[PDB]
This record gives structure tokens, C-alpha cells and sequence, in this order.
């Protein structure tokens, strides 16, 4: 699956 | 958190680093975010974007 981490704050 | 990406919409180069504009699955287009490339685990979607640039 194509995922990514979303930058928090 | 980690989320599923629909599409890589754009790319920019700032301060010697590469960022991509991401459309997130199940989220509004208003929730698109620029993310440093190291955050991404969507190689097929980056490959789609660069080919659309040619």
C-alpha cells in the first residue's frame, strides 16, 4: 500500500 | 500518524531538500499537506508524478 507519515503540528 | 496517500500532486525544492504535496485517502483536498520526502512510503505514486511531469 502507498502510505506516508503526516507531519504533526 | 501514517495515512494512505491517493496521489502525489506536486513537488518543491526548499533549502536543499525535496517535499511533495500529498492528497490523503478519505480526506478533503483542503487537507493536502507538503511532506518531506523521507516521510513518504508511496514509491508508485512518486513514479506517477514524475512521469506526468514529462
Amino acid at each position: 500500500k502507498q502510505t506516508a507519515r503526516k507531519s504533526t503540528g | 500518524g501514517e495515512y494512505v496517500v491517493e496521489k502525489v500532486l506536486d513537488r518543491r525544492v526548499v533549502k536543499g531538500k525535496v517535499e511533495y504535496l500529498l492528497k490523503w485517502k478519505g480526506f478533503s483536498d483542503e487537507d493536502n499537506t507538503w511532506e518531506p520526502e523521507e516521510n513518504l512510503d508511496c514509491p508508485d505514486l512518486i513514479a506517477e508524478f514524475l512521469q506526468s511531469q514529462k
